[PDB]
């Protein structure tokens, strides 16, 4: 609420823009990088006092032409070097290192193009790209060995475009275009095992190749939420955050109110809707939020320009007392949002190649 | 052969239809459906047009 | 063998006016859509 | 590193060489073969038998082989080839069926540094190996058929050399002798005619300590039984003798080049003419009695030179080859030869021919008795060239 337009820069390429990414992957008092990918450019850049904003190091992929569409922060422990992984329309992962300042891991094998990416919480050596072929695939990158896929023969019968990692990483939901809600969990005993074994293999110990394992089965599955496409859903702690076309944003639990989320079985069908954070101006999908560091405000962006604020805090949706931000100069289209480690900055990103901070007024 | 219908295990007794039903390797030639002796596939870029079919062996 | 025709442009500029044997393409995983290593290429 | 990205841009440019190579390929070779096997054998050589079968063009060659792995079992390998003794037969020439396969499988300690088969009976061979002892077999005694067991039969082999090393020569008179150098600094000499059934493990008849460095060359001489020579890392090179006393001072010696020599051939129709390669991108050649004056050096490799060999029915041929990926066939009887400036431009006229093709180095080229114009050639990607050049270049 207490936020205003600071800065604002436009990309020369007049590109569309895509994913933002701010490095929370970070150490106290270290300089505050986020990253945010175009249609074939990759920019970096540091958050300053008085409103600048210093450009950093920033690629394009001249020899791929197509459009990236999501990037997630990376780290390694070995070097202690972050990163930040890549993709876009041809299904292809690209991992460059600032320190390395490039790409040495190389991914594919996905179908046709990549619309999610996401770290585990705990582990950042495991990544899950929500593909086009409807297909969750996951990568053991420290061992460049493939873990097991999700989805398969009772999987999403479309295109799978948004997934979130709880925050201990034990259930990972799954929406598409189908409206379809399947989750799967992660602590399921016979996972951890392959994981385990994923980071134990030698290409040269055998001749037989990794085993990636595959599912089929998600702990529950609905598709009541909404009638038009769903492209934003998070985890509200045991709580689910989703977001359609419809201009209404929906926080839902499984079963009844009382049922434990870990607790419901996947024969389980029953839901508990208790969202009515609502918005408009935003009739079309491809658009995604925000959330600060610590889970206790929500910045959402707008078509026409707009953005629709909310805190995470005891204000629910019996009311609903939103905040609905808005800058006169950015009025085409509100793409993403990323907030800091903090609550003190917030970048918003317009699609036509130009973005627009508004730093915390407190 | 002449009729649309694979010789049935019960009947081709001649051929060994029904003999060795464990065992892969026949006197017959039109049971195989029923055994399931499919041959060995490999999968690559088609030339023609994407994904395609090669065999491994003559 | 080669053909080792005699040179002739009359024929030249008015025209102008591969038995190869054994898997030679890379093979993938049909499971998983990843390339095959020839090493487990027969257990497969 | 740039080192790195330079490789890197290296690792395009051989491919492209290799397809502008194959591009220009037909116009100037007249046969065109290739072959990749399971594992790179660092050595090959022609069995001299061969048959040619009646109406057919293509001729039964036999080929031996060894085996290199990065931690399986190697083998002994010998391979047959099918090869159009007639071009004007066009399955481009022959059935669909392909032409060469392998039929000779034993399983093989290490990888062979050195192996042969002894003249008078091509059937026994010697293998050098990385361990101390020299195997020794007869594929006729052996099963073809791989034994999985990984037991080994190195029946007669030969012990005298304390490491491995490089160098192998039977005697072309002598049944049963041959010259071995290793890194021990020694040359050690086998009477396999004369082993009994001591064992299968045969110690060295005569050890011989004359060159300072690691013996890594000795060859009998082509025509004498008792003239040999060796050629070691010190450059100098040494002519001995058989029964010559001490085994530590040769008759002769002389330093071949500047550099590291680790190549002889003698001439086997010349009795004089002995050709001496080195790694100093140079080439030359003695004369049994000039032993201070060079004949002749070639210079045209951009890179080592550690094998040398004479071209058979032609004694004015020579052909080397080395790391630079690249192999030389030099003329003779066009030493010194006036010759266009489209020809000074492009070569000297004792050049003979230069090849190419092929993108990893090669380690070995060997032709074959019957064919004189046409080389096999071992290169490190596995790949087995055999190609002949046309008949214009030697009218
Ligand atoms: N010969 C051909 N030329 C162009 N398209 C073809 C084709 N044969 C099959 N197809 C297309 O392929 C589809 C069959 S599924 C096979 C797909 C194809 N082999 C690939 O991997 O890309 C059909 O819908 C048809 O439209």
């Amino acid at each position: 609420y207490s936020f205003k337009c600071v800065n604002s820069l436009k990309e020369d390429h007049n590109q569309p823009l895509f994913g933002v990414q701010f490095n929370w992957h970070s150490k106290e008092g270290d300089p505050l990088v986020f990253a945010t990918v175009g249609s074939n450019r990759v920019t970096l850049y540091e958050c300053h006092s008085q409103g600048e904003i210093r450009l950093l190091q920033s690629y394009v992929d001249a020899d791929a032409d197509e459009n990236f569409y999501t990037c997630a922060w990376t780290y390694d422990s070995n070097t202690s070097h972050p990163l930040l992984a890549v993709a876009g329309s041809r299904g292809i992962i690209r991992i460059i290192n600032p320190i390395t300042m490039q790409c040495i891991k190389h991914y594919v094998g996905h179908g046709n193009a990549i619309n999610e990416l996401k770290f585990h919480p705990r582990d950042p050596n495991l990544l899950l790209s929500v593909s086009k072929d409807h297909a969750l695939r996951l990568w053991n990158i420290q061992t460049d060995t493939l873990v097991a896929i999700f989805g398969g023969v009772e999987g999403h019968r479309d295109e799978v475009l948004s997934a979130d990692y709880d925050l201990l990483g034990e259930k990972i939901m799954s929406c598409g275009m189908d409206h379809s809600l399947k989750l799967w969990r992660i602590n399921s005993k016979r996972m951890m095992n392959a994981i385990k074994e994923s980071y134990d293999y030698n290409p040269n110990k055998t001749n037989r190749p990794f085993i990636s394992q595959k599912i089929h089965f998600p702990d529950f599955s609905t598709r009541d939420i909404h009638r038009n496409y769903v492209d934003c859903v998070r985890w509200l702690g045991d709580l689910i955050l989703s977001k359609s076309c419809e201009n209404a944003i929906v926080c839902w639990k499984p079963g009844k109110m009382e049922d434990d989320i870990d607790k419901i079985k996947p024969s389980e069908s029953n839901v508990t809707i208790l969202g009515r954070f609502d918005y408009s101006q935003c009739d079309i999908w491809y658009m995604r939020f925000s959330m600060d560091f610590w889970q206790k405000m929500l910045a959402l962006g707008n078509q026409v320009g707009k953005l629709y604020v909310w805190d995470l805090e005891v204000e629910d949706p019996h009311k609903a007392k939103c905040t609905t931000l808005t800058h006169h100069k950015c009025g085409a289209a509100i793409r993403q949002t990323s907030f800091s480690r903090d609550s003190s900055i917030l970048i918003a990103v317009c699609d036509d190649a130009s973005i627009w901070r508004w730093d915390r007024l407190r | 052969y002449l009729a649309v219908r694979e010789c049935d295990p019960d009947l081709c007794l001649t051929c060994g239809a029904a003999d060795h039903w464990d065992s892969k390797n026949v006197s017959c030639k039109n049971c195989s459906i029923q055994r399931g002796s499919k041959k060995h596939l490999l999968l690559a870029p088609s030339d023609v047009a994407g994904w395609g079919i090669f065999i491994k062996d003559p | 063998r080669p053909k080792r025709t005699k040179a002739s442009m009359s024929e030249f500029l008015e025209s102008e006016d591969t038995y190869s044997s054994g898997h030679n393409r890379l093979y993938f995983h049909s499971d998983t859509c990843l390339p095959l290593r020839p090493q487990e290429m027969e257990v497969d | 590193k740039e080192a790195a990205f330079d490789d890197a841009v290296e690792e395009r440019v051989i491919n492209e060489e290799y397809k502008i190579w194959k591009k220009n390929t037909p116009f100037l070779y007249d046969l065109v073969m290739t072959h990749a096997l399971e594992w790179p054998s660092l050595t090959a050589q022609w069995l001299p038998d061969v048959t040619r079968p009646e109406g057919k063009d293509f001729s039964i060659h036999r080929l031996v082989l060894g085996t290199h792995t990065s931690d399986e079992q190697n083998h002994l390998v010998i391979a047959s080839v099918q090869l159009p003794n007639d071009d004007a037969q066009f399955g481009g020439f022959g059935s669909v069926s392909g032409k060469i396969e392998i039929e000779i499988k034993i399983n093989h300690e290490g990888e062979v540094n050195r192996a042969r088969y002894m003249p008078q009976n091509p059937c026994i061979i010697a293998t050098k190996t990385p361990s101390s002892d020299v195997l020794v077999f007869d594929y006729t005694k052996h099963p073809s058929k791989p034994d999985p067991s990984g037991e080994c039969n190195p029946d007669l082999r030969l012990r005298g050399h304390q490491k491995e090393g490089y160098g192998l020569s039977w005697n072309p008179n002598l049944s049963g002798h041959l010259l071995s150098a290793s890194d021990d600094h020694t040359i050690c000499l086998w009477d396999i005619s004369a082993v009994p059934k001591e064992g299968k493990v045969v110690d060295a008849k005569t050890i011989f300590t004359g060159h300072t460095a690691v013996v890594e060359d000795v060859s009998w001489h082509l025509l004498h039984e008792s003239l040999f020579g060796s050629v070691a890392d010190d450059q100098k090179l040494m002519i001995w003798d058989t029964r010559s006393n001490n085994t530590s001072k040769p008759s002769h010696s002389v330093d071949a080049h500047t550099a590291e020599v680790n190549c002889l051939s003698f001439n086997p129709y010349s009795e004089f003419i002995l050709a001496t390669g080195s790694a100093d991108k140079t080439v030359a050649l003695w004369d049994l009695r000039n032993l201070k004056l060079k004949l002749h050096s070639f210079e045209s490799h951009k890179d080592e030179i550690f094998q040398v060999q004479w071209s058979p029915h032609n004694e004015t041929i020579l052909a080397s080859s080395g790391t630079d990926r690249r192999l030389n066939v030099w003329d003779l009887s066009k030493i010194g030869e006036e010759q266009s400036p489209e020809d000074a431009e492009d070569g000297p006229p004792e050049l003979l021919f230069i090849h190419g093709g092929h993108t990893a180095k090669i380690s070995d080229f060997s032709w074959n008795p019957n064919e004189p114009w046409v080389i096999c050639s071992v290169s490190e990607d596995n790949i087995m060239q055999v190609w002949q050049m046309a008949e214009n270049i030697y009218n």
